[PDB]
């Protein structure tokens, strides 16, 4: 059911080339309850000061 | 005159006399309520959704 | 429910009358082909596979 | 950062927003946390399971 | 549910149009879609029988304060005695007894409050 | 009771007429949790009890009270 | 089950999983031939002759 966009007309794709090392950085950011990372407001109902 | 904080014991029992007067009825109650209803737990839905 | 004759209806935790007038969050409908045979088979929780 | 089944202790600002939260499962800390369902507790010796 | 709503200050963020404080009970924030307007839980006046035995007399009681707003046979409240009800100085609560009470008066007698006396010939002593 | 009760013995708990300043101080201290007396039901209205047990009354007046608190004070001496 | 197709499969006060794949100290089986026609007799909360 593909619409908008004409689709399966490519003369070829993209050549890729993949380097591991480069990509390896090590960035740490842990979840902090605190600041609340990553937390969903709970859908049920808005809350006040409690 | 000056202390009748928390440094002076009896100040704090008048204190846990009259938290445990409120725990017991307000809070007791209230909490106790709810906790045993499956469905809206107060009115009980009795025709709104049963 | 006037469009279409209900052979079985079943209401579970909640009221058969109420489900036309509660008003809710969200309402979720599901349609599937049921055999009259299997009718009774088909269960929220059922012995049966 | 995957999605796990917790119970958390979540704070409510008079704007709504969470702006403090305790896991409730890392250590023994937030447990006590949760039992008084405080954030701050009194200073004393606690069992923990 | 019963709502009673007055002018207050907006809280909550506003995306779930519900607030609630612990409990299924509902805040009811915001429930004029324009401004905001706490909502309030049922209010009710309670009722104590007043009887003497040998006097046979009894008389209707309410808590904290009647004075300033309840009235003798209220529309508002639906029940006082189940089918039927049953204008005096303020005090725990407006007595259907009248005859009010002096300011001195034996102080033996029915308990009540910190100042009325219940007799028996209504009467209500201090 | 009287204003002078010793001599260069300070006294602060006199009454400033019922309501010693002693027992307003800890009453203050405390938290008023309960001011529902005399003003419960329009306080209600403002912002009977929830639903079921309501809070009766003393029975004893504070100003009742602070008469035989003040009843003590002036026996004090006499037994002495 | 292979041996014989069965008509019906219930189990009561214990999952049809479970009775496949369960330890049990002691097993006791009755087998007999009862007709299609009459299975509402043979009910634990039925009294049929």
């Amino acid at each position: 059911y593909v619409d908008v966009g004409p689709d399966s007309v490519k003369s070829a794709c993209i050549e890729v080339d993949i380097q591991q090392t480069f990509f390896d950085k090590t960035w740490p950011r842990p979840i902090d309850v605190s600041k609340a990372d990553g937390i969903i407001y709970p859908q049920g109902r808005t809350y006040s000061n409690i | 005159q000056t202390g009748f904080t928390t440094t002076n014991e009896a100040f704090q029992k008048v204190q846990d006399a009259v938290n445990n007067n409120a725990q017991a009825l307000s809070k007791l109650a209230s909490e106790l309520s709810n906790t045993f209803g499956a469905i809206s737990a107060s009115i009980g839905d009795i025709i709104q959704r049963l | 429910l006037s469009l279409f004759s209900v052979n079985d209806f079943t209401c579970s935790q909640i009221s058969p009358a109420a489900i036309a007038s509660n008003c809710y969050s969200s309402l979720i409908l599901d349609y599937f082909s049921y055999p009259l045979s299997m009718k009774s088979d088909l269960s929220v929780s059922s012995a049966g596979p | 950062y995957k999605l796990q089944p917790l119970t958390f202790l979540l704070d409510f600002s008079v704007d709504g927003y969470i702006r403090r939260a305790i896991d409730c499962g890392f250590n023994d800390l937030s447990q006590l946390h949760c039992s008084y369902e405080s954030f701050d507790v009194e200073s004393g010796v606690y069992s923990v399971s | 549910g019963r709502g009673v709503f007055q002018n207050c200050t907006a809280v909550g963020v506003r995306q779930q149009r519900f607030v609630y404080d612990a409990y299924q009970n509902l805040v009811g924030y915001y429930s004029d879609d324009g401004n905001y307007y706490c909502l309030r839980a049922c209010v009710s006046v309670p009722v104590s029988v007043i009887y003497d035995k040998e006097t046979k007399t009894h008389a209707t009681l309410f808590g904290s304060v009647a004075c300033e707003h309840i009235s003798s046979t209220m529309s508002q409240y639906s029940r006082s005695t189940r089918s039927m009800l049953k204008p005096v100085g303020c005090v725990l609560g407006l007595v259907n007894s009248s005859l009010f009470v002096e300011d001195c008066k034996l102080p033996l007698g029915q308990s009540l409050c910190a100042l009325p006396d219940t007799p028996s010939t209504m009467r209500l002593a201090s | 009771i009287i204003p002078g009760f010793g001599g260069d013995f300070n006294l602060t708990l006199l009454e400033p007429v019922a309501r010693s300043a002693i027992e307003d101080l800890l009453f203050d201290k405390v938290t008023i949790a309960d001011p529902g007396y005399m003003q419960g039901y329009d306080d209600c209205m403002q912002q009977q009890y929830v639903a079921g047990y309501k809070v009766l009354p003393p029975l004893m007046d504070v100003n009742m009270e602070a008469a035989y608190t003040s009843s003590l004070l002036g026996s004090i001496a006499g037994v002495g």
